[PDB]
């Protein structure tokens, strides 16, 4: 997934 | 002499498939790219053809409203639109037609009006789709590769960058832009974007436009605010779905949205949204790749700066996927043809509407970024700065440049031709 930092 | 009387009109399928690179499309209906002659025969149930006698005029209409003023209709004789005799044997007559370069993309009725001096009897010859033409010159989507046509256009299997900046990893992606019935899923995509509800007519003759074709399809893939293909979520729950990760390829989700009569499916993420659009895209002809930007920002307030609020905040993405498509940009000063970025995913409003793009990628790197559409939200995607606000013991707040996580890394899409990765960053920014 794409994931926020 | 007697009027004429049509027995059938053969399409020509194989060889015009060939020709228009076109044949995997060309199965059961034809399928032609705009700008480029292509063949049909007429075959005549009793004597054929005479040019001392018979006066034959085509008429092409696209659209519920066609008129010649929009580009959706056009009347032409035997002698842009054009028709012309090359053979007549027997029962048969040859012809070549040929369509402008700027002609409307989609499903066009052909007909033929007959005449030898009195009334005029009407046949339809039956239908065909034209597309945008990337080998044709004279269009607006023209790439002078053969090799990047192939790659850009043609080919339906590539890959899309995942990871982060530190981990790149890939998956192979089907985008299968060319198997069956994914074709007509595009054109009702575009059948029922909001522009075509308001406004059908307008909307049909605008698809002359890769600009235009560009912009719908950024916000028809995503379900948010019209009948778009996609849902998003990000949660980690897909359980009343499929999940993000799932996806293999664009054809699962574009036969779901459609049998189930243009609803949302469930789920994408950034790269099933631009490998979505990229399927479509490359479908009508248009030259687009899939590109993976790591440490990719989401500006809110349009201020170039990604901020953060610590202790003694717009948010950076491991990373985000978008498309680029091919294509001039007259709608611009001159210099801005080439690569656009266009977005399908939902982060900012764009006029209302959760759509962004076309933007010259060009213009993302000059920092021109009053060029339309969209420039300021990707250019921060690729180039801001991450300050932190950090609140200090004595209650003041300091503002400071994190020089620890740099926005726009690593700028990816599969390589022409080959399975590899081709860096790209320097297309979006100049190295400092
Ligand atoms: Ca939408
Ligand atoms: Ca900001």
């Amino acid at each position: 997934p794409a994931x926020p930092f | 002499a007697e009027e004429l009387v049509l027995e059938r009109c053969d399409l020509e399928l194989e060889t015009n498939g060939r020709d228009h690179h076109t044949a995997d499309l060309c199965r059961e209906k034809l399928v032609v790219r705009r700008g480029q002659p292509f063949w049909l025969t007429l075959h005549f149930e009793g004597r054929n053809y005479e040019a001392s006698v018979d006066s034959l005029t085509f008429s092409v209409v696209t659209g519920p409203a066609p008129s010649q003023e929009a580009g959706t209709k056009a009347r032409f004789p035997l002698r842009d639109w054009t028709a012309t005799v090359v053979d007549q044997q027997d029962c048969t007559l040859s012809l070549q037609l040929t369509t402008p370069a700027n002609a409307p993309i989609g499903l066009y009725r052909l007909s033929l009006e007959a005449s030898t001096g009195y009334q005029g009897s009407s046949f339809v010859l039956g239908h065909f789709i034209l597309l945008f033409n990337a080998w044709c010159p004279a269009d607006a989507v023209y790439l002078d590769s053969e090799e990047e046509r192939q790659e850009y256009v043609l080919t339906q299997q590539g890959f899309i960058y995942q990871g982060s900046a530190k981990f790149i990893k890939n998956i192979p992606w089907n985008f299968g832009q060319f198997e069956d019935g994914i074709l007509d899923i595009c054109l009702i995509l575009l059948d029922v974007n909001p522009k075509f509800l308001k406004n059908a007519g307008r909307d049909c003759s605008r698809r002359s436009s890769p600009v235009y074709v560009g912009r719908v399809v950024s916000g028809m893939v995503n379900c948010n605010d019209d009948q778009g293909v996609l849902l998003g979520r990000w949660d980690n729950n897909y359980g009343d779905g499929v999940s993000p990760m799932s996806w293999i390829g664009s054809v699962d989700i574009l036969r779901r949205w459609k049998n189930h009569g243009c609803q949302r499916v469930k789920y994408g993420q950034c790269w099933v949204f631009a490998a979505v659009a990229c399927t479509v895209l490359r479908c009508l002809g248009i030259p687009t790749r899939v590109v993976t930007n790591y440490n990719s920002a989401h500006d809110q307030n349009s201020n170039l700066l990604i901020e953060y609020f610590r202790n003694e905040s717009e948010m950076i993405w491991n990373f985000h996927c978008w498309v680029e498509s091919w294509m001039t940009r007259p709608d611009l000063q001159p210099g801005y043809e080439g690569w656009q970025a266009l977005d399908p995913t939902p982060q900012e409003k764009s006029e209302g509407t959760y759509c962004c793009g076309p933007v010259p990628v060009r213009a993302i790197k000059e920092g021109d970024l009053s060029t339309k559409y969209d420039a300021p939200f990707v250019f921060a995607e690729v180039n801001a700065d991450v300050v932190d606000w950090i609140q200090q013991d004595d209650g003041s707040v300091h503002k400071s440049i994190n020089r620890s996580l740099i926005v726009g890394l690593k700028i990816s899409t599969k390589s022409v031709g080959r399975d590899e990765r081709e860096d790209i960053t320097h297309t979006y920014k100049y190295p400092e």
